[PDB]
């Protein structure tokens, strides 16, 4: 049933798929099927190419000639999975599993699954054993995936951190824990992972990206510029690195040639509110008022539920000749900011310049009670202070 | 003689070895000694099935020679049988193979041995509870692996082809502290069962995949072994798995590992010779032109490397001096391994692969952009005259949301979105030129899981320019997620180049407005 059976093999192993599948012919031509190993390498060939329905068929016929194997059963099952299927993957894992009770690519699987069907509780305790069977990343990383879309990076920081523990040079687990880190408020230990990982692959796009944002975040726009210009040939139209360049530039005063980067970023990724916003605030910066608004408003129907956007379409709707809007909107703002006192401030300073003085004062107690770096937001504080 | 692999009979004794893997796992064509000439003189074998790999050994004279017959445990070779601890596989009597000719060992190849010789077997039943060989090497399926009303039973699940071999030799002579047993396996464990213990304790694979250059790969003196991905990254998993960075020294797929008599030498996929040391460092440049398949080493030192050869795509002999290449040829295919068995001080290996299955014995900075004077005039315009622009195209977007949603209606009222709770898509097609058209419409439901019972096509043309034949028809069940293609043919009927819309109407059958609409300018007749 199986003479040349590891020629087959050998043929497979290197990647020839050419050969191979005339060996495979010329042994099923002869033996008439039941060979179970020319069906199972040309299916998994299939599998190599697009087709993930002969293959599905072909492990079909494996399974119903080994009727006890559960690496056929899993094959199956996998082969479900790669289509849209995952009940059925389960419920053929389930049965792969009756038949072999230590392997961890059945958990593994039925942890992947269940994470598709949303089912937490199951997918959770599946990928714990999946781990305590044989501990492998990408187990690791489901699991962390789990705790981030289910709760908090509380419980997924200790995964993490366990993970890269062992076997530490995987770019991916490093690279994830210190957007993790940047996620909360460490910044340091999230530099040192980001570093581990550009050590290994200097020219990693998802770690220049975030390495390049947290230098941003405090100041030397340099230091990221240059660190953008590392992978600029590389991804050369992707709207969130031109939108950290022409954030890059606007810190720099250099206006128009960060006008430029967002408006390209802009035109490449027109539902992006991170980029509407920017364009919104350097066009306030450079006094311009009839922009701003309106990249502001844009922001706004993408991103209605933030408070400093109301802010700035606020700041922009005073220098329009609307105040009522400019009312209404820092109503908005106050109403969905919790923690940035900056829209109290500018709200009692419209307030103050409106002739009213009487609620500029409840809007300076309200950013008192909410509170502090800013240089020039300081003096203002004070200044509406003393001048009420 | 048609082997799957080699072997080297005397890893320090003048002789040789090979191995058969004919129809349904029968290794009884085991070439052997006189090796000045290897001839038709074979020692008696009685395994059951396929080496699918073969070893060798220093302690005992090379008896540690592995019989990895698929679906068995390897075994040590010892003439006429075998020497296994507690995972490795039994003896030469065939457990599988006879069954089949136990029992029903009546006539030769041919369905008179048991589909019409059915008097040795209806009194012969054995093979007890027939799991592991249902049906005869003879026999075929329909009335030989199909015939199984005796038993038809089962059973369970066994280890896989073990696609490698390399032991750990000099304790052969106990053949319990040859600890390595380097059995790279098709179900992806690169698994090293205990050498006379059984254990397998440490059965972790560094092949993360199926292995292309699972053997002759990590020789270290301290016995640090190497194994290859499917993927074409090496990885340096030692003794007992330990952990050694995984070197991913290829471009293309890493499928040509060669020892190499002090490193591990492998194969770079494009056209390029492979050569490295234990600690990733690629020693070699490329020397190869083509694909080479299977590379070898002849006989020098730890510091020392003769005759290293290799194979070819197209199958050239590419002997390779340590200083020099020597040759290139076109002739018939090669192997996975061959052994440089020479019995009389040869260079060469004189070892043959063929599709035909010959044995062989020859011996021969950015791109930030720039601003214009226009740009600085429209940001001064801009400064100076915000105000006005801001509220111009606030009005300018208030009527153009005026007009969006007039006409958006003035659609809904004529149904003539053909996108249009009642899920539906539609698009008409039309192909070729000449009086007569092809006309299909793609119509598609764009639900989760809910079919559309109901439905019906309607045409609407000028009977004087177009000859529909059926202007008006139902529609299949429409099944969410496929797109039916229904097709119509148009024909033109005035003479003159005459160019007049159609107009289709996808609508219930107890409703009279159209659920919805598509239109079609039908092109130039270029009639006759």
């Amino acid at each position: 049933l199986e003479k040349q059976n590891w020629l087959i093999h050998l043929y497979y192993i290197q990647k020839d798929y050419e050969a191979c599948k005339a060996v495979i012919k010329e042994q099923l031509q002869e033996t008439h099927g039941l060979c179970e190993y020319a069906i199972y390498v040309q299916a998994l060939i299939f599998r190599l190419e697009g087709n993930i329905q002969e293959s599905l068929r072909l492990f079909q016929m494996c399974a119903f000639l080994s009727p006890q194997c559960a690496d056929n059963l899993k094959q199956v099952a996998r082969s479900l999975f790669l289509l849209g299927k995952h009940k059925a993957a389960i419920e053929v894992y389930n049965e792969a599993a009756k038949l072999n009770q230590k392997d961890w690519e059945i958990c593994h699987n039925l942890g992947v699954c269940y994470i598709y069907l949303k089912q937490f509780d199951k997918a959770q305790d599946q990928l714990h054993n999946a781990l305590h069977l044989n501990r492998h990343d990408l187990t690791y990383i489901m699991l962390g995936k789990i705790f981030l879309l289910k709760g908090d990076l509380d419980k997924a920081i200790e995964i993490y951190k366990k993970a890269v523990e062992f076997s530490p040079e995987n770019t991916e687990l490093l690279t994830t824990l210190g957007l993790l880190y940047l996620q909360l408020g460490i910044y340091q230990k999230a530099f040192e992972h980001l570093g581990n990982t550009l050590t290994y692959d200097p020219t990693n796009y998802k770690a220049i990206l975030a390495a390049g944002s947290m230098m941003q975040t405090h100041g030397d726009f340099d230091v990221a510029l240059t660190k953008y210009k590392v992978v600029a040939c590389a991804v050369i139209e992707s709207p969130p690195l031109w939108n950290n360049i022409g954030m890059c530039f606007f810190g720099k005063k250099k206006y128009v040639a960060a006008i430029s980067c967002l408006k390209r970023a802009n035109y490449l990724a027109p539902l992006d509110w991170k980029i509407l916003y920017n364009l919104g605030l350097v066009h306030l910066t450079m006094q311009q008022y009839a922009s701003a608004f309106h990249f502001l408003s844009a922001a706004i129907n993408f991103q209605p539920k933030m408070g400093e956007l109301y802010m700035l379409l606020a700041v922009a709707l005073t220098n329009l000749e609307d105040s009522e809007n400019a009312k209404r909107a820092y109503e908005e703002a106050v109403r969905l900011d919790k923690c940035n006192p900056l829209v109290n401030l500018n709200y009692a300073v419209l307030l103050y310049n409106q002739g009213e003085k009487r609620d500029a004062l409840a809007q300076y107690q309200e950013m008192e009670k909410k509170v502090s770096s800013s240089l020039e937001f300081d003096p203002e504080m004070v200044e509406v202070a003393q001048k009420l | 003689a048609c082997l799957a692999l080699a072997d080297f009979h005397g890893d320090g004794e003048y002789k040789l070895a090979m191995g058969d893997l004919g129809p349904d796992g029968r290794q009884p064509r085991l070439k052997v000694l006189k090796g000045h000439t290897l001839v038709s003189q074979k020692p008696l074998p009685d395994l059951p099935a396929a080496a699918v790999t073969f070893l060798m050994a220093s302690h005992e004279p090379r008896t540690p020679a592995l019989a990895i017959a698929s679906g068995p445990c390897v075994y040590v070779y010892k003439n006429l049988k075998p020497y296994f601890k507690f995972s490795l596989p039994s003896l030469p009597t065939n457990p599988l193979e006879q069954d089949l000719w136990n029992q029903a060992k009546e006539d030769q190849i041919d369905p008179l041995t048991l589909k019409e010789m059915l008097e040795g077997i209806r009194e012969k039943a054995e093979v007890p509870l027939s799991v592991q060989s249902l049906r005869f090497l003879p026999l075929e399926l329909s009335e030989m692996e199909a015939f199984v009303n005796q038993h038809k039973s089962k059973s369970i699940r066994r280890q896989t082809v073990i696609t490698t071999m390399t032991t750990l030799k000099k304790n052969l002579a106990d053949e319990d502290a040859v600890s390595c047993l380097v059995l790279g396996t098709e179900n992806k464990e690169l698994l090293v069962l205990d050498p006379e213990a059984f254990t397998i304790l440490a059965k972790m694979s560094l092949p993360s995949v199926p292995a292309f250059l699972e053997a002759s790969g990590q020789f270290d003196v301290e016995f640090r072994l190497a194994a290859a991905c499917r993927n074409g990254s090496i990885y340096i998993l030692r003794r007992d798995s330990k952990r050694p960075k995984y070197c991913i020294e290829l471009g293309a797929q890493p499928v040509g590992l060669v020892g190499v008599h002090k490193v591990l030498v492998v194969g770079s996929n494009q056209d390029s010779l492979h050569g490295f040391t234990y600690k990733g460092k690629r020693l070699w440049t490329v020397q190869m032109p083509a694909a080479i398949l299977a590379m070898n080493l002849l006989e020098q030192h730890s510091r020392g490397l003769q005759a290293v050869m290799a194979a070819l795509a197209n199958e050239e002999v590419r002997i390779y001096h340590d200083k020099v290449l020597l040759n290139v040829i076109r002739t018939p295919e090669a192997v996975t391994s061959l052994c440089f068995g020479r019995y009389g001080r040869e260079d060469n290996t004189l070892i043959m692969t063929t599709l035909g299955g010959g044995l062989i014995i020859k011996i021969l900075k950015l791109n930030v952009p720039r601003k214009t004077r226009l740009y600085v005039d429209q940001t001064l315009r801009e400064r100076e005259a915000g105000t006005a622009m801001h509220r111009t195209f606030q009005a300018d977007l208030y009527l153009l949301r005026l007009r969006a949603a007039r006409a958006y209606v003035q659609a809904l009222e004529s149904s003539l979105s053909p996108v249009s709770r009642e899920p539906l898509k539609l698009h008409a097609v039309v192909q070729g030129l000449g009086p007569t058209f092809k006309l299909t419409l793609h119509l598609q439901n764009t639900s989760t899981a809910r079919p559309i019972l109901g439905l019906v096509v309607c045409f609407l043309y000028n009977e004087v320019l177009y000859a529909l034949p059926r202007a008006f028809f139902k529609v299949p069940l429409l099944v969410p997620g496929l797109n039916y293609p229904l097709e119509t043919f148009v024909k033109s009927l005035s003479d003159k180049g005459i160019s007049d819309i159609i107009k289709v109407l996808v609508l219930r059958e107890g409703q009279s407005t159209p659920l919805l609409s598509a239109h079609i300018n039908m092109p130039m007749s270029e009639g006759l």
